[PDB]
């Protein structure tokens, strides 16, 4: 085993500015042959690794020439001349010299400006109410940064433990982020109360923004 | 050239496996094909690879003897097979195309240029489910000259995964699929939306085409206003 | 245009040490050698389909020599103790120039893999070699494996050859016997090489244009 050390492990670097990931090996990865073992790759959100650097030095090809790989023996550097939306994603250095062994991975955080959720609200359908049970559900869009906060309220009662919330990664051209939000409630339960109420609070927001129907 | 990956399973701890991953073309010259593992939010393990046209085979000595990697020679298709699941085998499974070649005049290139797809395999006794998929309809309230918002709702499917698409790939713009969350109940659930003009609700056909393999579901649900 | 005073064409193409090597012109036009060279394979043995090739090179119009793959890519054999006193260079051990005789190294001949595809936008005439010892000791001597092949494919080649061991009469102090071969790479074709032993290897190859087209 070689060991790999990425650093940073999370890279926050302003949209159109360079960034430089550093990855260092236990043991130099410089061959006879004159050539550094060493590769990098990216991984985008739901998608399979991809090449981009190859022998320490050497762009893929069809990879932006804003990436670009340095380095020799233990130290090498990946860098990105102008960060761009469609970069984000986990960033893997690889030792090709013995068998291979990559880094941590490196996720790249993109500090877009501040922007509001658009909020909208989703009562459960009639077809899934034919079937014993009730899901709400809130859709926090486009924002940045990642915090954010959704209260449940059912006819002004406080909802506890019971949402569950998904959220996106940084959005491959806008680079904000979205959030989804089910509550779930059996359908006499559903069936008993009239005011469904989603409450947001976000950065972005001077106060928080509600969102409700009633059944 | 591709390298396609078999689809995504499920089987319970103590029952064998057995995952592909074909090298489309003529796979002259032949290359070998590494396996990775990625456990869920972790990283890329090496596991082993495998050169199809005379089954040499390297194992990473930690995952030796719990997995075997074999080949066939005329489809140029490597497996990953397992004897006996753990729980800990439940991961995505990538294989890998190192080309090695050179070129030009006496330049080199030594790379994982082409990957599979992936394959989820999920160990577990639960039984598989397709998923029940719900409207998330726009609301009738909708900025008039503004923005709306649908989608659906995939709900109680397992394993993973479901993949999403809008209008069967002729809408992308706007869409956010979520991940996928674990209930209680020990199903899945997802969600995926698309922002639109709301002046589109009028004269645009909104459907949702929601696949799920293990369990040989496809529904396509269309998304629209709700009548009063 | 080149026309050869020493040197076979054969001999030539892998860099006979023996002969002219006109070190300062890199291109050609055709080459047709003359009808008693003085100097043919300093190492004795065969070339194969020769005559198909001295007629493809005499209609050839632009020629030109390029490495392919370099003699340092070699990490785990040994590329710098393939000589022999029948192939001297200012009187010392040595060999044909543009391929490498590899050796064992470390007392260990692993299997070699390795691929070169023409990218470059003319046809690359492409040359390697098979060694066909004296005797087994030599076989060990050299390349360790006593029981070795060599396999070579391209798009439309599929040959696979096993050395054959025997003593032959002694040529230049030799009684083994090196076997050449050769083909052209269009453009954007590969040529795979696999050998665990008695492999003379490409270093260098040549771009070659046909008049017209
Ligand atoms: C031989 O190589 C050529 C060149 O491929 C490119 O060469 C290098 C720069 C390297 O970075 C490769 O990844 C490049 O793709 C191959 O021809 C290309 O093949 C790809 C197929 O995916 C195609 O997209 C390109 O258009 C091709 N380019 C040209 C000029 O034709 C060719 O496939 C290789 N031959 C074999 C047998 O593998």
């Amino acid at each position: 085993e070689i060991v790999m050390t990425q650093s940073p492990l999370t890279l926050p670097v302003t949209p159109g500015a360079p960034a430089s990931i550093s990855c260092r090996s236990s043991q130099s990865l410089l061959h006879s042959d004159g050539y550094n073992y060493l590769d990098w790759y990216l991984q985008k959100p739901g998608q399979s690794p991809q090449l981009l650097i190859y022998l320490g030095s050497h762009r893929a090809s069809g990879v932006p020439d804003r990436f670009s790989g340095s380095g020799s023996g233990t130290d090498f550097t990946l860098k990105i001349s102008r960060v761009e939306a469609e970069d984000v994603g986990v960033y893997y250095c690889m030792q090709a010299l013995q068998t291979p062994d990559f880094g941590q991975g490196t996720r790249l955080e993109i500090k877009r400006t501040v922007a509001a959720p658009s909020v909208f609200i989703f009562p459960p359908s009639d077809e899934q109410l034919k079937s014993g049970t009730a899901s709400v559900v809130c859709l926090l869009n486009n924002f940045y940064p990642r915090e954010a906060k959704v209260q449940w309220k059912v006819d002004n009662a406080l909802q506890s433990g019971n949402s569950q919330e998904s959220v996106t990664e940084q959005d491959s051209k806008d680079s904000t982020y979205s959030l989804s939000s089910t509550l779930t409630l059996s359908k006499a339960d559903y069936e008993k109360h009239k005011v469904y109420a989603c409450e947001v609070t976000h950065q972005g927001l001077s106060s928080p923004v509600t969102k409700s129907f009633n059944r | 050239v591709q390298l396609v990956q078999s689809g995504a399973e499920v089987k319970e701890t103590g029952e064998s496996l057995n995952i592909s991953c074909k090298v489309s073309g003529n796979n002259f010259p032949s290359y070998y094909i590494s396996w990775v593992r990625q456990m869920p939010g972790n990283g890329l393990e090496w596991m082993g690879r495998i050169d199809p046209s005379d089954s040499d085979t390297n194992y990473r000595p930690s995952f030796q003897g719990h997995v075997t990697i074999s080949a066939d020679k005329s489809t140029s298709t490597a497996y990953l097979q397992w004897r006996s699941l753990k729980a800990s085998d439940t991961a995505m499974y990538y294989c890998a195309r190192r080309a090695t070649y050179y070129y030009g005049s006496g330049s080199y290139f030594d790379a994982f240029d082409i990957w599979g797809q992936g394959t989820m395999v999920t160990v577990s006794s639960a039984s598989t489910k397709g998923p029940s998929v719900f409207p998330l309809a726009p609301s009738s309230k909708s900025t008039s000259g503004g923005t709306a918002a649908l989608g659906c709702l995939v709900k109680d499917y397992f394993p993973e995964p479901v993949t999403v698409s809008w209008n069967s790939g002729a809408l992308t713009s706007g869409v956010h699929t979520f991940p996928a969350v674990l209930q209680s109940s020990g199903l899945y659930s997802l969600s995926s939306v698309v922002t639109v003009p709301s002046s589109s609700l009028g004269t645009q056909t909104y459907i949702c085409n929601v696949n799920h393999k293990p369990s040989n579901t496809k529904v396509d649900k269309k998304v629209e206003p709700k009548s009063c | 245009p080149l026309i050869l005073r020493d040197c076979s064409v054969a001999g030539w193409l892998l860099g006979n040490p023996m002969c002219d090597e006109f070190i300062n012109v890199p291109e050609w036009s055709y080459i047709v050698e003359k009808a008693s060279p003085a100097n043919d394979l300093c190492y004795p043995g065969n070339f194969n389909d020769y005559e198909e090739l001295k007629h493809l090179l005499s209609r050839i119009n632009h020629f030109e020599k390029i490495q392919i793959i370099p003699k340092s890519s070699w990490s785990n054999h040994d590329a710098s103790s393939g000589v022999s006193s029948a192939c001297p260079y200012l009187g010392r051990s040595s060999f044909f120039r543009n391929v490498v005789w590899l050796i064992k190294k470390n007392s260990a001949y692993p299997t070699i893999k390795r691929s070169y595809n023409n990218t470059n936008q003319e046809d690359l005439l492409v040359l390697w070699g098979i060694h066909h010892p004296n005797d087994a000791a030599e076989q060990t001597k050299l390349y360790q494996n006593p029981t070795t092949y060599i396999s070579v494919g391209t798009s439309t080649l599929n040959q696979r050859l096993v050395p054959e061991i025997a003593t032959r009469p002694k040529v230049n102090g030799q009684s083994g016997r090196m076997e050449f071969f050769w083909t052209i790479l269009k453009p954007n074709d590969a040529i795979n090489f696999e050998s665990n032993g008695n492999f003379i290897a490409p270093e260098y190859a040549y771009k070659i244009v046909k008049k017209g087209d």
